[PDB]
């Protein structure tokens, strides 16, 4: 299946 | 590194994995 | 990983997730060399084939995992990227020589119980242990099949092959900086990586100080598991003065 969400601190 | 490849759960206890026995059984 | 088993947990604790920002998405496997290193296949960053030509932007570095899709709260460690090396010899237009590439951290990782590096080998070490028909060991979250995903890190040990037999195998030209593993057909034992798991390690553990190390990168393969074809995997002892070389003047 598909990922399970990561924090939005690494996404920035 | 200084204790690079030495596993905190396996090398460091003294525990072996599953599977190691297989490598280590081929290195005539 | 085809027909390989599920890792017992800190079983590979270099191993690491290439992952990408948006869409979020495995990419390729990788290894941690360093705190603040990570070495990879460069066909994993740049293969413009394939019109792939990712930057330290596009990605993400997952450490310490075992479960693939599942953000392991208190367990992984996620970090970005700080600059991006690939081999200034690395041939993605006929065969992929020289397929190899380092990642820098934007800080350094503490290890852990889940989270540690594996060794580079040395001369010594890659001639003693280099040799047909012993065993290595290759680990990702790739499918399970050429034509799904694992729910966890999967595991596979596999057997370098005669240089001659690698070669007769394929049409592609094979170089020094390469080497090939799997059963053959009549050994009756299978396994091989597949998409999703290249740019991952190739690890032996040595008879002599008891220590892991990685002797390849997953590079190349033409399909998974099919018999008369072999996996293809860089020469990591081969091309490790370059790795000195980033390492120490950057
Ligand atoms: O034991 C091995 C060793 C390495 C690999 C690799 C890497 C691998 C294999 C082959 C090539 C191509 N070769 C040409 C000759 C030498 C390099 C490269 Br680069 C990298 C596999 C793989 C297969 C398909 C894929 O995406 C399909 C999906 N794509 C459809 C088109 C774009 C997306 C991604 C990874 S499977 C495999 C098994
Ligand atoms: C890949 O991306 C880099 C950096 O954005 C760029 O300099 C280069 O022109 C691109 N294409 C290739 C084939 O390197
Ligand atoms: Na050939
Ligand atoms: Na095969």
């Amino acid at each position: 299946g598909d990922f399970e969400e990561i924090p939005e601190e690494y996404l920035q | 590194e200084a204790d690079c490849g030495l596993r905190p759960l396996f090398e460091k206890k003294s525990l072996e994995d599953k599977t190691e026995r297989e490598l280590l059984e081929s290195y005539i | 990983i085809v027909e390989g088993s599920d890792a017992e947990i800190g079983m590979s604790p270099w191993q690491v997730m290439l992952f990408r920002k948006s869409p979020q998405e495995l990419l390729c496997g990788a290894s941690l060399i360093s705190d603040r290193w990570v070495l990879t296949a460069a066909h994993c960053l740049l293969y413009p084939p394939w019109d792939k030509n990712f930057t330290e932007n596009d990605l993400l570095v997952r450490i310490g995992k075992h479960s693939r899709t599942r953000y392991e709260r208190n367990i992984e460690k996620i970090s970005m990227l700080e600059k991006i090396y690939i081999h200034p010899r690395y041939n993605w237009r006929e065969n992929l020589d020289r397929d190899i590439a380092l990642m820098k951290l934007k800080k350094p990782v503490a290890f852990s119980d889940y989270i540690h590096p594996v060794c580079l080998p040395d001369r010594e070490t890659a001639a003693s242990l280099l040799q047909a028909g012993y065993k290595g060991r290759v680990t990702g979250w790739g499918n399970l099949k050429e034509t799904g995903q694992p729910s966890v890190l999967q595991v596979v040990n596999l057997p370098i092959v005669e240089r001659p037999v690698c070669k007769d195998s394929t049409r592609i030209r094979i170089t020094d900086n390469m080497f090939c593993a799997g059963y053959k057909p009549d050994e009756g034992k299978r396994g091989d990586a597949c998409e999703g798991d290249s740019g991952g390690p190739f690890v032996m553990k040595s008879p002599f100080n008891n220590r892991w190390y990685q002797m390849g990168i997953v590079s190349w393969g033409e399909g998974c598991d099919r018999d008369g074809k072999y996996g293809f995997y860089t020469h990591v002892f081969r091309l490790k003065k370059w790795i000195q070389k980033v390492i120490d003047q950057f």
